[PDB]
């Protein structure tokens, strides 16, 4: 028994296995793809599911870390969450049609709320005032960096365009005299 | 008729005119300004990528 | 601006009427005196077929180029809608399955709060 | 009748062979020059794969009004494009709030089954 | 059976200011040409 650079490869593989269990079992939504902290909105939404809404609001404030962070004693989850996902999948053509009909009703509800809008008006002009600050300063930088380079060659272009209107006017009186 | 009168048909300069804290039709006007700025930045981004080179070859 | 045979700047451009391509006169004349043909498409072409009014023109600048410009504006904006429409059929398809598994699991949560409280109601009375 | 990229009535339609879809020559070429793929089925397709496949002229009405008509339609299309984008970001945002509560509820089910397992041990004693 | 036109740095104007000047210059020139 003589190990050499094997316990270092085994400690690296054990550390690579432990990082794979921590990254997968951290959060389902945070790891996949894509909020402001608000304890007043969790207090206002108490009066909903009225038990699960407060469980999901405290879970959103804990994973994000007027904001206090308390419990990361929640997410060793990886074996208990696998049994919970397999038990819920067993309890869950007809189901595919009932999901497509409810998706069309939610799409019609999304098209009706947008149609009624087109308080909320003051936020859109302030987002435009942020855009008119950002884009037009980016426009004035891209214009003046261009106009230092293009207006020199615009004069190279436009004065050579003016040579064409005199070469055409000398061509017609010469063709008339020819 | 336009050349004999020497008068030109007026274009819409309403997008320059828009103002904050106004009604629902003007809310359409300010969102029109946002779509025009995103298009203007996209049009300016193509010119910057091209460089003078494009003005040089013409 | 270029001659398709040599690659130089032609000082006497003539355009052929069998394959439209701007050739230099002294180069293409030698090509025609070699064999009576057009060098690109190998179709028959003579020296009189190669050719070097009143309406004055102006340079192509930013009416016609303005109309073709607004085609580019809208045909690009049409692709921008497809980036949106294809992403909407992915999020709403994922929303249909997420709201279904939420509707299917909340019936189990309603039964577990019943069963774990009924078992607490049964055990404490005994 | 409709190109399934922009929805215009196609004036030079081309059909893809990898997926059954009649596109427009200009719009499909811009997609293929970006990435060599089919916009519907994401299958590997090229420009030479396309097979180039009703025209009724609009007669609007009985010219300065047609200027302001064009001004209104580009004004409407810019808003009909903008409203469909903020709807996409908010339905993805409201889908995200469902994904947190889906994963938070299946953690609350773990403590509720423990209360049922603790109760089943006590009922047997 | 390529030409390049460098679009201006200040390219709203294509709808408003450029398009009015194209149909002004078309209108005034042809009328002056009928006068010619």
């Amino acid at each position: 028994l003589t190990p050499k650079e094997l316990l270092p490869h085994d400690s690296g593989q054990e550390d690579n296995e432990r990082s794979n269990i921590k990254s997968g079992k951290q959060l389902k939504s945070r790891i996949r793809k894509f909020f402001a902290s608000l304890p007043s909105p969790k207090n206002d939404f108490e009066i909903l599911s009225e038990d699960e809404k407060e469980e999901d609001a405290e879970i959103a404030e804990y994973e994000k870390e007027e904001d206090n962070f308390i419990e990361p004693p929640s997410q060793d989850a990886p074996r208990v969450s696998l049994v919970a996902v397999p038990l819920a999948y067993s309890t869950l053509k007809n189901n595919p049609q009932s999901a497509i009909d409810n998706k069309y009703n939610l799409l019609v509800a999304n098209a009706i709320n947008k149609e009624p809008h087109m308080e909320s008006r003051m936020q859109h002009i302030t987002q435009g005032r942020t855009s008119m600050k950002i884009q037009f300063k980016t426009a004035m930088p891209p214009t003046e960096v261009l106009l230092e380079s293009i207006q020199s060659k615009v004069e190279s272009i436009e004065q050579l365009q003016r040579k064409l209107q005199h070469v055409q006017p000398l061509e017609q009186q010469n063709n008339e005299m020819c | 008729a336009l050349y004999t009168e020497y008068l030109k048909q007026r274009n819409n300069k309403k997008r320059r005119t828009p103002d904050f804290n106004d009604d629902d039709d003007t809310l359409f006007l300010e969102e029109y300004r946002r779509k025009y700025p995103r298009i203007d930045t996209s049009r300016y981004i193509p010119n910057e990528s091209s460089e003078v080179s494009l003005l040089g070859i013409v | 601006m270029l001659c398709a045979i040599s690659g130089k700047v032609p000082r006497r451009p003539v355009l052929s009427p069998k394959s439209r391509t701007i050739f230099e006169k002294s180069l293409l004349e030698q090509y025609v005196k070699d064999t009576g043909n057009d060098p690109i498409t190998n179709e028959p072409l003579s020296i009189e077929e190669i050719v070097e009014s009143a309406q004055q023109a102006s340079l192509t600048e930013s009416i016609p180029n303005l109309l073709t410009s607004l085609q580019n504006e809208w045909d690009a904006i049409m692709l921008e809608n497809f980036k949106l429409r294809s992403t909407l059929d992915s999020l709403t398809k994922k929303l249909s399955t997420v709201m279904y598994e939420r509707d299917a699991a909340k019936l189990v949560a309603a039964q577990l709060l019943m069963e774990k409280n009924e078992d607490s109601k049964d055990l404490p009375k005994s």
